[PDB]
DNA sequence: CACACACT
DNA sequence: AGTGTGTTTTTTTTT
């Protein structure tokens, strides 16, 4: 198990500007951004699985490393050109990546609001290591991509119900029902914005 | 095996023609007698199957879910065979079997994930009781386009239903046989619900509740908040959480574990005897001193206060006046005096020797709705009326506590109640009256 | 060596030498070895002992003929470890083959042992590492752990599918059986008779069918760090461990870490994500209080046939009734009369039944009046975990509704719900009350009229139920102003009504008197007390548990533990009669109740008080220990009930009424 | 029951 | 072209 891949996050500290609430713009999408959020109520952890396997037993034959992109979905055909079947796919749970993640919702501030508008609530993506660095119900100084992130139920895979706007034409990845989204953001690193009462910790802790 | 199954149906009708004892039939005894008055039921005892055939019984015990229906056709063939004169569907319905067990029963705590489809044997006091539910013995159906008609037989014996006819059947479409609901002849079923044994108090357990059916025979025997020792089987349906379905019983036996009689239609079961005797103590005048005497053990005395609670309990005479008005038969006594001098104990054990009514506390009866309660119905956001204390003491002499603990203000509403012997109400838009003869 | 089902040397099926380390284990090959190893030390491998305590497990379960195999997960690492990393890394499979390895030892401990149970479980308890609901990673997906849990769920335990038979409407008739995991579908949606897709059902033939129970789980808030809401996983109860526990009552168990997929999570949630499960391969309580073998597993206490032995060796014993005196609560200097009553108490009265409805009770209710400070709530205290099954009634807390019976509107079921009555919790055991003179009237006659008939009836929203309330009760009360005044009439020096002490059996009133050199050993005891609690002092350690055990023998004797468990040999065992009595003995007692009420300060006495005085001599017979009632047992049972009488009288007929009843003090 | 979608 | 699937605050009642 050591030999397959440890996968790679790289965490941004130390950024010039801290955007805060404001900005978060629409013409900016992908974009590494500074933000000082008041994340009081955050989430639970996640497993938020990043690649798995497929059975897609009829052919016999064996995906690797299948991503999807917020909802679950299954190869193409099956595996086997033989028996390319676009009908039935099984998950084989070989490939299984998972990345502990929560939902973590910041709340605006009270203070650089000038008109008290409402504390905002931005959920914001967390990885496995952010989840247990992030400590929640506490103000959070922290920076990442900021992603567009699409409203649920929208893509037609099985099981959830497509979500039934303006779209453009010569697409065929979705020709029908159109989409819409409610952008997230991706924080890499998170840093907080805003006892040992024994004789030998106290000998050795203290200076 | 279909022919395997009817030769099986020819031994069940062998062992009902041919056992008897001191020569004497006795399935054809309740038989004719099911005739004479037309109850399509039989009652059978499983210790006569072993004793006449083990392998019969056995047979049943393996799977009884299939065995009942069969056994039904054999006695339904026999009763044309006897009620019917030789060479003279729907023409005679059905008989229905009835049995009793004597074997052990299992609680209904700590009944296993096994015993799935196995005939059971239990006890339990039922909470609730549901409405008549036809069921389709007979289905009249026809083929739409093609116009065929035909005829379904179902058995309730499956799991969950039989789904309806598919394609023509001799493209007329998944489902031509569109039902008929005219030829199709029903049954009524009737759902139950039995609280585990409050003799058996699982401690710090909520007592779990199993849902039953009943057949036309079987359905509305016995009414809620009483006992009954039942032999059925058990039985599983899907509700709709993985192969997880809803546990019930199909009963095919029911007895009364409160033994008490059903609703008193006059019929003496007592007889002429034990009522002749019943006069000879009226007749004995000294043996109104004895009923006296009688209640209440080890009170010590109070003679004259026990003649006032035997007549009481032996309840007044309602007239009803030719003119609108009606003398009131009931009365309310009133219980003053001291503490720590029985009087509680004497109510209750005054309300023991006459099951009719219900001992009750003033604080632990509802305020609101003391002779009856509204309450909005889970499924219905009106709020119903349910029946309080002095609706289930109705037709009953009725002991309750701590009237003087009570809150002065709805005991108003009760002394109203009383001397109208009703119980009108026009609250939540709703005027419904109820008799309060208590 | 096999490709399949082989046998290899412990090291080469140790090394995987292969890129996945489950694939490696799914090789039954490797299976096949691993069973070898598995029934080798079975029964081969006999830890620290000449007999092999799994095999001594076995047949012994057998004779419990249950199906549970309970293993410890010890003498497994300790036994060459191997087994031990790879069921701790792949459980699943190797599980199946404890499962088969436990089939040829059911066979061969007990001959036909098999068809009794088709199956026989895996019970791995305990473990390396306790774990936590926020220590789950992906990494620990997969894997059985220990957890640190709360029950809360319970759902309604229902028969599972344990194996599943799939078939298409038009073609398959009947297929084969395949295991269904009860975690989510087959849905195998293929027909061996059509390969075209149709529409499928399940077979008529008959399957297995396994026990589930869901249970949601919560991290424990001490451990949680402040501000932090736990987490909550769900785990599901199965065949042979379901309903093992009660909901909130908080649990540790080793159990694979499922996870399932649905798709309402993913769009909630907008992300892949994916449902987690566990079920636990074995249960054992966490109750908290982990101060011994008793904490893991279920519950605690326990019960012993030599300890009851030494029970009957000390109620021949004489003396015993003194000593018990001492025991009930030693941490509490003086209060002999309090102690006496609270032990009898504890020992409770014999219930009486008459025609099957007519009932009296054999629970004993004290009243006690005490000055604040007067170690009333820690004398509940002990009274509690020295008779098993305990209740305590915060008195101001709790109310009418609360504690005697409680109904609640369910929203998830859509239907009102009973609420846990806490006399309800009291009933089987003893009922502690608190506070009591300072709560809620209306509450206090709804606790009167719970207690009169031992139960408690209830009928509103639908519920008519009625809870059978057999608790013994023990109110705690301070006196007007805190200080009782003995001139003042007792009724008087109470707040609360005539009938509640009228109902009532014991009364205990504790006052401030001059007791100068009592006071020097009070204040010098709890000097002792602060001593032996304080960590700071063979060692200091040693020396406190020799002080403990000193003053064990002037005061308690017998041990605590060996206290309760006398205490409960005595409710199972003991039932004193009373084929023996004094009946003009207890009626001239009664004359003298009489024309003493007329006082001022004496309170109406009536026939419960005698009732009350029976019960009394029936809880110091059960103190005695002895099956049959003593005479003189129940003379003392007079004396104390009497004593207590005068107690409650005003001083001046107080000291009339005990030279009017010194002819009966003096036997006792 | 029976008519717009999404492929069948 | 197969064949599947979806639409009908108030007011007592506690307390
Ligand atoms: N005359 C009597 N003969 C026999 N037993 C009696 C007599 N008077 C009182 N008792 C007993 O005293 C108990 C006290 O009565 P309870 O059943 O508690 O109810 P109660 O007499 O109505 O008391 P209250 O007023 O409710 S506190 C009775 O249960 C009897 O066991
Ligand atoms: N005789 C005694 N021996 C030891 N401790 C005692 C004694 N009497 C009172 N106490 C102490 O009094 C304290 C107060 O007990 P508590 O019942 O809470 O008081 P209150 O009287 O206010 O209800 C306890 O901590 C207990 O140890
Ligand atoms: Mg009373
Ligand atoms: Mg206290
Ligand atoms: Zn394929
Ligand atoms: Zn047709
Ligand atoms: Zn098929």
């Amino acid at each position: 198990p050591e030999q397959t891949e440890r996968v790679f996050q790289i965490s941004f500290f130390n950024l010039p500007t801290v955007h805060r609430i404001r900005d978060i713009r629409s013409e900016k999408i992908g974009s590494l951004l500074s933000i000082s959020g008041t994340v009081t109520r955050t989430s639970e952890v996640r497993p938020e699985l990043y690649k798995a396997s497929f059975t897609c037993d009829m052919c016999r034959a064996i995906v690797d490393n299948v991503e999807q992109s917020f909802k679950y979905t299954e190869p193409t055909f099956c595996p086997n050109p033989s028996c390319e079947n676009r009908a039935f796919w099984t998950l084989n749970v070989t490939r299984s990546r998972f990345l502990d993640w929560q939902k973590v919702r910041i709340q605006e501030n009270a203070n650089e609001i000038p008109t008290g508008s409402m504390p905002r609530t931005l959920d914001v993506i967390l990885r496995g290591d952010s989840v247990e660095r992030a400590k929640p119900g506490d103000r959070c100084k922290f920076t990442g991509v900021e992603i567009v992130v699409p409203d649920v139920t929208q893509l037609g895979l099985p099981g959830v119900k497509p979500s039934s706007n303006s779209g453009v034409t010569g697409l065929r990845s979705l020709g029908v029902r159109d989409l819409t989204y409610k952008i997230s953001f991706l924080a890499c690193h998170v840093i907080s914005i805003g006892n040992e009462r024994d004789q030998e910790v106290f000998l050795n802790s203290l200076s | 095996n279909d022919d395997d199954n009817t030769e099986i149906i020819k031994s069940f009708k062998n062992f009902i023609l041919e056992f008897r004892l001191d020569s004497q039939f006795i399935y054809r005894d309740q038989l004719r007698n099911n005739i004479l008055v037309k109850n399509y039921s039989l009652t059978v005892n499983m210790e006569h199957l072993i004793g006449y055939n083990e392998d019969i019984y056995k047979k049943l015990s393996d799977e009884p879910s299939d065995i009942i229906p069969l056994f039904e056709t054999a006695i339904t063939q026999v009763a044309k065979r006897i009620s019917i004169l030789s060479r003279a569907l729907n023409s005679l319905p059905t008989f229905q079997l009835i049995l009793n067990s004597n074997a052990n029963q299992i609680p209904l705590r700590d009944l296993d994930s096994e015993h799935v489809s196995k005939i059971v044997r239990l006890s339990g006091i039922i909470i609730s009781t549901s409405v008549l539910s036809s069921r389709a013995t007979y289905l009249s159906i026809m083929c739409r386009n093609c116009r065929h008609t035909t005829s379904i037989t179902i058995n309730n014996f499956n799991s969950n239903t039989v789904s309806l006819p598919r394609s023509c059947l001799s493209n007329c479409g998944p489902d031509p046989y569109i039902i008929i609901h005219e030829s199709s002849k029903f049954i009524d079923q009737q759902f139950l619900k039995l609280q585990e044994i409050p003799e058996l108090v699982p401690v710090g357990e909520m007592p779990r509740n199993l849902t039953m059916t009943c057949d036309r025979y079987l359905t509305n025997k016995v009414i809620p908040g009483t006992r009954v020792t039942i032999v059925g089987i058990y039985s599983i349906y899907n509700s709709k959480g993985v192969a997880i379905r809803t546990p019930y019983i199909k009963i095919l036996g029911i007895q009364s574990d409160v033994e008490t009689s059903s609703i008193w239609n006059s019929v003496t079961m007592f007889t002429e005897e034990e009522e002749e005797e019943f006069l000879q103590l009226s007749r004995n005048p000294k043996l109104y001193e004895i009923l006296t005497n009688s209640i209440a053990p080890s009170i010590f005395g109070n003679e004259d206060i026990k003649k006032a609670i035997v007549c009481l309990l032996m309840g007044g005479s309602k007239k009803i006046l030719p003119d609108g008005m009606r003398l009131r038969g009931d009365i309310n006594v009133l219980l003053l005096g001291d503490p720590g001098t029985a009087k509680s104990q004497l109510l209750k054990f005054v309300e023991k020797v006459s099951p009719i009514a219900v001992y009750t506390s003033g604080k632990g009866s509802s305020a609101a709705g003391l002779t009856a309660s509204v309450q909005r119905d889970p499924m219905t956001r009106e709020f119903y009326l349910e029946g309080g204390a002095m609706v289930l003491a109705d037709g009953g002499v009725v002991c309750i506590d701590e009237f003087d603990k009570m809150r002065d203000e709805d005991r108003v509403a009760i002394h109203e109640a009383m001397e109208q012997q009703t119980i009108s109400i026009a609250k939540a838009g709703i005027t419904t009256v109820l008799n309060s003869r208590t | 060596i096999d490709p399949l089902r082989e046998e290899l040397t412990l090291e080469s099926l140790s090394n995987v030498k292969a890129n996945s380390y489950s694939e490696w284990i799914t090789q039954p090959n490797v299976s096949r070895t691993i069973a070898r190893e598995l029934k080798s030390f079975l029964l081969e491998y006999t830890d620290e002992t000449g007999r092999s305590v799994y095999g001594a497990r076995i047949r012994t379960l057998g004779e419990m003929n249950s199906e549970s195999l309970e293993v410890n997960y010890r003498h497994l690492a300790e036994s060459k470890a191997i087994l031990a990393l790879f069921l701790a890394k792949c459980p699943e499979e190797m599980l199946k083959i404890f499962d088969l390895v436990a089939m040829e030892a059911t066979e061969l401990h007990y001959p036909d042992y098999a068809r009794i149970h088709s199956e026989i479980h895996v019970r791995i308890s305990d473990f390396p590492t306790i774990y936590s609901l926020r220590e789950l990673r992906e990494s620990n997906l997969s894997s059985l752990v220990r957890v640190t849990g709360v029950v809360t769920r319970r759902t309604g335990v229902f028969p599972q599918l344990k194996y599943v038979k799939f078939n298409c409407l038009k073609c398959g008739s009947i297929l084969g059986p395949f295991f269904q995991d009860s975690n989510e579908e087959i849905r195998i949606s293929f027909c061996t008779n059509c390969k075209s897709k149709g529409p499928f059902r399940v077979n008529g033939e008959k399957t297995v069918y396994r026990n589930y129970q869901r249970v949601t789980l919560q991290e424990a808030p001490g451990t949680v760090p402040p501000g932090r809401l736990p987490r909550h996983r769900e785990v599901i109860l199965l065949a042979d461990l379901v309903d093992v526990s009660k909901p909130g009552e908080e649990v540790e168990v080793t159990g694979i870490y499922k996870n399932n997929y649905d798709g309402n999570l993913n769009a909630k949630n907008g992300f892949p994500v994916f449902a987690t499960i566990i079920e636990a391969n074995s249960i054992k309580r966490r109750e908290g209080n982990t101060a011994n073998e008793g904490e893991e597993g279920l519950d605690v206490f326990s019960w012993t046939e030599e300890e009851e032995r030494e029970f009957r060796k000390i109620s021949r014993d004489r003396g015993i009734i003194d000593k018990i005196i001492s025991s009930m609560a030693p941490s509490i200097y003086g209060h002999r009369d309090i102690k006496t009553a609270v032990a009898c108490s504890l020992f409770g009265g014999v219930p009486k039944n008459v025609n099957g409805k007519h009932s009296i009770r054999g629970d004993i209710n004290v009243l006690l009046l005490g000055d604040p400070g007067t170690a009333k709530s820690q004398i509940l205290k002990y009274v509690e975990k020295t008779a098993h099954r305990a209740v305590f009634a915060t008195g101001q807390g709790a109310s009418a509704v609360g504690l005697t019976a409680s109904v609640r509107k369910d929203p998830i079921t859509k239907e009102w719900t009973l609420e846990g009555g806490a006399l309800v919790l009291a009933d089987k055991g003893v009922c502690l009350i608190d506070e009591f003179d300072k709560m809620n009237d209306q509450d206090r006659t709804s606790i009167h009229e719970a207690m009169e008939q031992q139960s408690i009836s209830i009928s509103k929203a639908g519920i008519v139920t009625t809870l059978q309330a057999r608790c013994s009760i023990i109110a705690a009360a301070n006196p007007n102003g805190g200080r009782y005044n003995s001139t003042l009439p007792l009724a008087q020096n109470v707040s609360l009504t005539e009938p509640i002490l009228s109902r009532f059996d014991i009364l205990c009133v504790v006052r401030d008197l001059v007791d100068e050199e009592a006071d020097e050993r009070l204040a010098t005891f709890v000097v002792d007390s602060h001593v032996r609690s304080h960590p700071e002092n063979l060692n200091a350690r040693q020396r406190r548990l020799q002080r403990q055990r000193k003053k064990e023998e002037e005061i308690s004797p017998i041990p605590q533990e060996l206290l309760m468990k006398y205490i409960h040999y005595a409710r199972t065992k003991i039932y004193p009669k009373l084929h023996q009595m004094d009946m003009d003995k207890v009626s001239r007692v009664y004359a003298d109740l009489r024309r003493e009420s007329i006082s001022t300060g004496s309170f109406p006495i009536t026939v419960r008080h005698l009732e009350s005085i029976l019960r009394i001599a029936e809880s110091f017979a059960k103190m005695r220990l002895s099956e049959f009632v003593s005479s003189y047992d129940l003379d003392r049972a007079i004396k104390v009930v009497v004593d207590s009488f005068v107690d409650a009288q005003k001083v001046s007929v107080r000291r009339q009424l005990r030279r009017s009843f010194a002819i009966y003090t003096l036997g006792h």
